[PDB]
């Protein structure tokens, strides 16, 4: 009980130390080809597990095409945790990232 | 892989270490003592390689977890070696430390100050500080003990300060910094240390000479010759070839690893030893042998003939020799010849486990050892880890087609009725999957199977249109069980015209030879149809070429 | 039965358990039963109502 | 005999590539 | 013998404290034998073995003792033992599950499975379940899953099915709480029968099966929910739970009739049973959130129900329907222009669906909507015409048989006209699922023997 | 395309051991519809169409006291062109279990065949 | 080193907080409040309402059932708090999703009210049944308790009824009252329902 | 998908305390009790667990095997998705006396 | 030389950080290249 509180404090301290604040973030404002691929795949996976969809799927049966529609209207509720070689990260939302 | 089955725990790192005899004795499911594998009638003999405590075998339930051959993961056992044996993989290392140590003061024959200099340099290298390890050589004051102990103090002071200074900043963590250049500097030192260790003839601590140890191809150590000039100093030591048993070597290294624990702490640890474990000599020795579960030692069945286990042949031979030598040494108590065959048995047991593990480093076709199993041809890592045979894949001769899209692949209906996708049933696709379920596994676009939310599978293969129609009207039914309310049914539906496939034409010399194509099921086809635009990237000519389709 | 979606990965006591008075237990029970009443959980509330009933009355 | 909650009924049928119970399930 | 055996066991136990375990095992093996084998331990010796074991159960609570115990729990047809001996078996089990409440799990499972046996052969099983549910309330968990595990399949023998429900009813009568898992089992099983009967529409089998089951369920409900039981009882609670479960399974129930009647029938036992359940349907009908298909299914249920029931107030029904129709005036107002706007008349499936149900209800209960004066309740004369001439043009988009029957009747009653509107309609002359959904009426007449007779008091046949 | 198979009953027996095996069908035990492919002698009717799983021959071994069959297995279906019964030699006496069966596999030019 | 290794094992099985006998009642308080940290899965159906997820999925099947970690029976939970995967003001938090599946996993903080009865603790229960070899009881009329024949005093004598069931008589020579006070001899968790093995002699 | 998911993907039990896939086993329960994944390495033999005052085992810590032996502890086991060859490799490495320790998060 | 590199690893008491494509494949971990060079987190509205 006492040894866990210390372990949790260290875990959350290290997390905060690695997190790059919204202002200090310096990566590409563009969503990488890889980010787009995973977002569409993961959101499709969520859609197939009866997750609340934020778009009107006009006769759409493919979850990926639904995930594609949600991306077009920037309604995908996901965040990209961009890691750097030291372990530090930049949290970028799907909404704010520029898509070609 | 099931999306309905997520995993909450993950392996973040793997730690390499040696199993201790005490550790194996506790985890062991049964002690293996019998060289026979089967009793009469056909039941596994108690204390043998096929014991049911090592897992379920011969339609019998496991005597440890109680599960059958399917669900039982198998259990590890152990063989109690009557005498300690040299571990083949670490023999070369224990040999280096045996030749490097003094047989009198039981310290390495290299001067303590020089040994401490290596321990200091290797401690600073546990953390990413190479510059500091070289700066230690600059710390300088036949030499008196009061002066040399001050040098060891000043060096230890610099090591403790340089670590703390770098630890204060983001230069090194408590777990220590480790890079390839750091690794290069460590590898250089550990090499130089062993080279300096082996070079010394007369012990620098106590001036007495130790008898040189010689070795053969097999794991066996022996004594050396000795000229008259060497004799004249081994007799003044007190004034101021013969085989050596495994126990004698272990006992020599036991004291040396205790007396020289400080340097060996950093010689054997790449990063700081946070576990604070003692570096013991018994890690290089085997007092027990772990018996892998029956699951990984099953007898190979080829048609009608059931081959004796490849592993059980040499392993039973080791047990026969072990039981024969422990009894041939027991009748000696009520006592030359008995010592001759005792020593000869001590050799054939070390060579038995050596044969149990490796060949080219045995004999001179013998049974392959565990080293041989990991390096059979290309090796277990290359043949079964870096590369693997896969499910949901097909192979066929490619035929040209200009009527399909340049991003498409013409899939024969033969493949379309076998290759299925696990499609979870939802409100948006209940209509599409109900039809597939009715259609079944032989009518495209159909479905071969249906997975319920409880985790069970219902095959649609044997069923008629009547049962399929009933199951289709039961696809979107709400889960009564609260433990699976999160889940929804899955339909293992035929590959449709909206699916992705990985087309591969070997050799895959560049990533363009493995692209993603859009499935286009073409009726009355027996070959994979491919457009002419793809010919270049795959370097595929329609001269009877073959292509792999991955789903 | 005993899956990642059913049972948690790990449970850890963040602090030592602090004892609660008869009135605090009864105040908690009343608060919990009212919030949950507002599928197999119903049988657990049925048992919880018996504890609340025992901490102030007789069965 | 399989032994599953389900009941086999005997007469197990071998399908090349798939060994199924005549009844409920297939290994 | 008598005292020789007392020695034999007393020895066996000493021998067990020494771990020899042979003597016991000899005994266990002797008790484990089948009800048929003459060589199975006889009553008198068993009387002895039992009374000795009960007297110090702690002597046996060991790994060595496991096999013996397992052999007594697995004693074939123990309920078929003798009085005095039966009593010793019971006392033993009682004693056993007390210290190591670990065997109650095994004992009760076998008990529940015996629910397929007549109304008599289970008394002992229920007596025991009642006892230990009380003293070990935590058991309700795994023993509930047993309720699942041991249900007989639809294919399995009728005697198995009919028994396993007879017992569940018996269980219900001493463990009121467990209730839900039971009701879930009955519901899950009845849907199986209804669904299958539809699809199929051996069969002679399912008939008398499903018949034996429903007639049972409904008679228990005729009893169990009762006015006395509704004010101070668990009849009211049962009714609520049942209603929710029923709607939910039926609510989403797909194209099939054979169970939804259970509610048709219990409903009409008492005025309030009709009331509250009906209000639940009203709550279903006009929630904004529900599937375009859920609202339409409910509306079919709603219309079929009002038409067919028998224990109705003329007036509790009609006024709500009139309010819904005024609900109708709003729908058209907040939507025709939604009509002359972009889209099709399908945008309004749900409107027609409800208007159908109401029209249908008027067909069967017409003669009722004329009050003493000869005037129409809800101004049906003036009301129907307004919808018929609206821009939605209901007559074109609703059913092909109700709209016709409404025409016939409405015209006859001077309530509304239509044969010219029909002429105009067929002159001017995912879409299928809708036509499918609009063809199904969950309370069109039933097809079963006893139930039918029982429903008569609650049913209006077309005749 | 013609393919020949040798069904030898000397597969386990050696050095003139007593035999439990014999071409034909054993009495009392007979699994359903096998007579459609094989004749009374246990050998197949020359001309019969066979698919993988179909019985290509029938025998009875006394060691198992059951009537077993040697199955035909190939992706390509065939017809029986020739069945030859062969004497076992070994000082004669013994009945002819042994047997050479020729399959006729029809091969029309398919998409993929080289010309 | 001889006793240093064994010392870690004693602290693993050491009773963290003992149950005290108070208010001259003679009975020991076993209901306790313990704040815990969970690592739970979040279904994609609960992606818009995550707190309802953690509750219906993992916390609801936890109540009125013994949990090995807290060392008692979870009577309920209070104040659920999802730990944001992003260290930061708003109600919108984020949870890490598995690369393979659409399910996410998160750390949670919730206070549990548990019934923690250790051995040696004096408890009261209402006599449910009373056989010749055991006495059935109910702690707070919800938790099962049993006192075996050997755990009952020697002076006590059982009397079986012939009419229709039995009754136990105490040392004084009178039948035992509805409620009975006993000491905790052992607590059985492994089974379906929590059963307390009680003693009437010390 | 190719080298794991559609090849030898196995959800395997691992002990968080010692980091191994080969020491974990399903415990054999009593008539009413449920089976729990337990580690043979970290668990102590019941009899060997000997004893400030006397301490008592919380019952949930005692598990039994098929041989009837009682054990104390070794309940800090979880599930991880791994390739099956890893299990065969770890097994082979163990024969050679080499131990693989899998550091598994969360702890 | 699988057993040779393994021996050198054990003697170093080395920790395989599982950061190389090969190591990740060995332990069934997702490769850190391309789509594995980041993490995907879901935005949840309730506190
Ligand atoms: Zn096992
Ligand atoms: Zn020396
Ligand atoms: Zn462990």
């Amino acid at each position: 009980p006492e040894d866990f509180q210390q372990h949790e404090q260290i875990r959350r301290k290290t997390l905060k130390e690695k997190a790059i604040p919204k202002d200090q973030r310096a990566t590409t404002p563009y969503m990488t080809k890889y980010e787009r691929a995973r977002i569409l795949g993961t959101r499709a996976l969520q859609i197939s597990m009866n997750a609340p969809v934020f778009v009107d799927l006009e006769g759409e049966t493919d979850p990926l095409r639904i995930a594609m529609k949600e991306l077009a209207e920037k309604k995908i509720p996901l965040v990209i945790r961009r890691y750097l070689p030291d372990g530090s990260f930049e949290d970028w939302s799907v909404e704010e990232l520029i898509v070609d | 892989m099931d999306i309905s089955k997520p995993v909450g725990s993950e392996i973040t790192s793997v730690d390499f270490g040696i199993l201790t005899a005490k550790e194996i004795r506790n985890l062991s499911a049964k002690q293996i003592t019998n060289p026979t594998v089967l009793d009469n009638l056909g039941h596994p003999v108690s204390g043998g390689l096929y014991d049911l405590a090592l897992g379920a075998f011969l339609r019998n339930l496991c005597s440890t977890c109680g599960l059958d051959e399917k669900f039982c993961p198998g259990h590890q056992g152990h063989i109690e070696l009557p005498v300690p044996c040299y571990n083949p993989l670490f023999f070369n290392q224990l040999y280096i430390y045996l030749r490097a140590s003094c047989l009198f003061c039981h310290h390495f024959r290299l001067k303590s100050v020089e040994v401490h200099r290596y321990a200091c340099k290797l401690r600073l290298l546990q953390y990413g500080l190479i510059d500091e390890s070289y700066k230690l050589d600059e710390i300088t004051l036949d030499i008196s003990s009061t002066l040399l102990n001050e040098l060891k103090s000043k060096r230890s002071e610099y090591v403790d300060m340089a670590i703390a200074k770098a630890l204060s900043d983001g230069r090194t963590t408590e777990r220590g910094s480790f890079t390839a250049t750091v690794n290069d500097e460590r590898k250089k030192l550990v090499h130089e240390f062993h080279k300096k260790l082996l070079s010394r003839g007369k012990c620098d601590n106590c001036g007495m000479f130790s008898p040189k140890f010689r070795k053969d191809g097999f794991t066996k150590i022996f004594e050396t010759a000795l000229n008259e000039k060497q004799i004249t100093n081994n007799r003044v030591k007190g004034f101021i070839s013969t085989y050596i048993l495994s126990t004698e070597v272990k006992n020599i290294l036991d004291t040396v690893f205790r007396k020289e624990q400080c340097v060996l702490q950093y010689v054997f640890h790449s990063r700081p030893n946070l576990s604070r474990k003692l570096v013991k000599a018994d890690s290089f020795f085997m007092d027990v042998l772990v018996v892998p579960p029956t699951r990984f030692r099953l007898p190979s069945k080829l048609g009608e003939e059931v081959h004796e286990n490849s592993q059980n042949q040499l392993l039973s031979k080791v047990l026969t020799t072990s039981l024969l030598i422990r009894d041939l040494n027991d009748d000696l108590s009520k006592l030359r010849v008995i010592f001759s065959r005792l020593m000869n048995a001590f050799v054939t047991i070390q060579n038995d486990v050596n044969a149990f593990i490796d060949s080219t480093k045995a004999q001179g076709v013998p049974i392959p050892g565990v080293k041989q199993a990991l390096e059979k041809k290309e090796g277990l890592f290359r043949k079964h880890m870096m590369g693997k045979r896969v499910n949901y894949a097909a192979r066929s001769v490619i035929s040209p087609d200009p009527n399909i899209e340049t991003n498409e692949i013409g899939v024969p209906p033969v493949f379309a009725v076998k290759l299925t996708y696990p499609e979870p049933v939802t409100a948006y696709n209940i209509a599409e999957l109900r039809q597939a379920v009715i259609n079944g596994p032989d009518k495209w676009p159909g479905a071969t199977q249906i997975q319920n939310e409880d985790g069970s599978l219902v095959s649609l293969i044997g069923m008629s249109v009547e049962q399929r129609k009933a199951l289709a009207n039961q696809l979107l039914t709400p889960s009564s069980n609260v433990s699976t309310h999160t889940l929804n049914k899955k339909v293992y539906r035929h590959i449709k015209n909206r699916d992705v496939v990985l087309m591969n034409r070997q050799p895959t010399l560049h990533k363009a030879s493995m692209m993603g194509h859009k499935v286009r099921v073409l009726p009355n086809e027996k070959t994979l149809r491919l457009h002419y635009a793809n010919t270049g990237a795959y370097n595929a000519d329609f001269d009877g070429d073959e292509m792999n389709m991955h789903f | 039965t005993a899956t990642t979606l059913n049972t948690p990965v790990v449970i850890h006591a963040t602090q030592l358990p602090q004892h609660v008075s008869t009135d605090e237990v009864l105040q908690f029970l009343e608060s919990f039963i009212d919030e949950k009443e507002n599928t197999n959980l119903s049988s657990s509330i049925s048992q919880l109502k018996r504890i609340q009933r025992d901490f102030k009355g007789l069965p | 005999i399989c032994g599953t909650d389900n009941c086999p009924s005997r007469l197990w049928r071998i399908i090349d590539g798939r060994r199924t119970c005549q009844y409920g399930h297939v290994m | 013998s008598a005292a020789m055996y007392s020695r034999f066991v007393k020895s066996a136990l000493d021998d067990l404290d020494k771990n020899d375990s042979t003597q016991i095992g000899i005994i266990a093996n002797q008790v484990a034998l089948p009800s048929k084998n003459p060589e199975r331990i006889n009553d008198k010796n068993l009387n002895i073995l039992l009374d000795i074991l009960s007297s110090n159960i702690n002597r046996i609570e060991s790994s060595r003792g496991t096999f013996l115990i397992q052999s007594i729990i697995n004693f074939e047809k123990w309920w078929e033992l003798p009085p005095h001996t039966l009593s010793k078996y019971i006392y033993f089990i009682k004693i056993l599950c007390s210290s190591i409440p670990k065997w109650w799990q095994d004992v009760s499972m076998i008990l529940v499975s015996c629910f397929i046996l007549p109304i008599k052969q289970t008394v002992c099983h229920h007596d025991m379940l009642k006892y230990f549910l009380r003293m070990i309330p935590s058991s309700m968990g795994f023993i509930d899953t047993y309720l699942a595990k041991f249900f007989p399949n639809k294919n399995d023998t009728r005697r198995k099915l009919v028994n396993y429900t007879s017992n569940l009813l018996k269980l219900r009568g001493y463990c009121s709480e467990l209730g839900f898992q039971i009701w879930s089992l009955l519901i899950e099983k009845i849907i199986s029968i209804d669904v299958e009967l539809q699809n199929e529409l051996g069969i002679k089998e399912l008939s008398t099966k499903l018949d034996s089951i429903l007639t049972l369920v409904s008679t228990h409900v005729e009893e169990q929910v009762t006015p006395e039981s509704l004010e101070s009882g668990e009849g009211v609670g049962v009714f609520n739970t049942l209603t929710t479960l029923f709607k939910t399974h039926v609510l989403p129930t797909y194209y099939t009739r054979s169970i939804q009647y259970i509610m048709f029938h219990v409903s009409q036992q008492q005025l309030e049973l009709m009331d509250s359940f009906l209000v639940t349907l009203i709550d279903i009908s006009f929630a904004v959130n529900e599937a375009a298909e859920k609202k339409i299914k409910s509306l079919q249920y709603l219309g079929s129900y009002i038409a067919r029931a028998k224990k109705l107030s003329r007036t509790q029904i009609i006024f709500v329907a009139s309010y819904l129709t005024s609900w109708l005036n709003r729908y058209v107002i907040e939507r025709e222009e939604e009509v002359d706007q972009r889209g099709g008349m399908e945008r309004f499936k749900h409107f027609y669906a409800a208007f159908q149900a109401l029209c249908y209800i008027f067909c069967f209960r017409h003669n009722i909507f004329r009050d003493t004066d000869g005037n129409w309740e809800c101004e049906l004369d003036k009301f129907f015409q307004r919808m018929v001439i609206s821009k939605f043009n209901p007559l074109k988009f609703c059913n092909e048989n109700v709209m016709l029957m409404f025409a016939r009747i409405a015209q006859q009653e001077s309530v509304a006209y239509c044969f010219s509107i029909i002429e105009n309609n067929n002159n001017e002359r995912t879409r299928q699922q809708f036509i499918d959904l609009q063809s199904y009426f969950p309370y069109d007449p039933l097809f079963l023997k006893n139930y039918k007779i029982l429903m008569k008091e609650y049913y209006i046949e077309w005749s | 395309m013609y393919k020949t198979e040798k069904v030898d009953l000397a597969l386990n027996r050696n050095r003139g051991d007593p035999i439990t095996q014999h071409f034909g069908f054993g009495n009392d035990e007979w699994p359903k519809e096998w007579l459609e492919k094989l004749d009374e002698d246990g050998l197949p009717y020359i001309g019969t169409y066979v698919e993988e799983g179909d019985p290509i021959c029938a025998y009875f071994d006394d060691t198992l006291n059951k009537t077993k069959i040697k199955t035909y297995h190939s992706s390509e279906p065939a017809y029986i062109e020739e069945v030859n019964l062969i004497g076992d030699e070994s000082n004669k006496f013994q009945e002819l279990q042994t047997v050479s069966i020729k399959y006729r596999i029809r091969r029309t030019p398919q998409i993929g065949d080289k010309f | 080193n001889e006793n240093r290794e064994t010392a870690r094992f004693i602290k693993k099985h050491k009773k963290q907080v003992t149950n005290p006998i108070d208010e001259k009642n003679g009975t020991s308080n076993c209901i306790v409040r313990v704040p815990i940290a969970l690592y739970v899965s979040l279904a994609p159906m609960y992606l818009e309402n995550p707190l309802q997820g953690v509750m219906k999925q993992h916390l609801n099947p936890l109540v009125m059932k013994y949990n090995n970690k807290v060392g008692g029976v979870v009577l309920g939970y209070e104040g659920l708090k999802i730990l944001d995967a992003d260290p930061l003001d708003t109600s919108e938090k984020l949870i890490k999703i598995t690369p393979d599946t659409p399910f996410g996993f998160t750390w949670c903080h919730v206070n549990l009210y548990v019934w923690q009865p250790q051995v040696g603790d004096v408890l009261e229960g209402y006599i449910f049944i009373q056989s010749a070899s055991h006495i059935g009881l109910l702690i707070h009329d919800a938790f099962n308790a049993s006192i075996k024949k050997n755990n009952i005093p020697v002076d006590w004598t059982f009397v079986h009824n012939d009419v229709e069931l039995g009754h136990w008589v105490d040392s004084n020579g009178e039948p035992i009252d509805g409620k009975l006070r006993f000491t905790v001899r052992n607590v059985h968790t492994t089974g379906r329902v929590v059963s307390v093995d009680g003693t009437l002699i010390s | 998908d190719r080298l794991l998911n559609s090849s030898d993907y196995t959800q395997a039990s691992v002990c968080r305390e010692c980091g191994s896939i080969l020491t974990t086993q399903q415990s054999v329960p009593r008539i009413g009790s449920i089976s729990t994944v337990c580690c043979r390495r970290c668990s102590m033999r019941f009899e060997d667990a000997k004893k400030g005052e006397k301490i008592f085992i919380d019952d949930s810590q005692i598990w039994e095997d098929g041989q009837g032996n009682k054990f104390v502890g070794g309940n800090e086991t979880t599930t991880v998705a791994i390739p099956f060859v890893l299990k065969y490799l770890d097994s082979e490495l163990s024969a050679m006396g080499i131990r693989l320790r899998y550091n598994v998060e969360p702890k | 030389t699988t057993c040779q590199f393994l021996t050198k690893a054990v003697l170093d008491n080395e920790r395989e950080q599982l950061d190389s494509p090969s190591a990740r494949i060995v332990v069934g971990k997702l490769n850190n290249v391309g789509t594995g060079s980041f993490d995907v987190l879901a935005k949840v509205p309730n506190a």
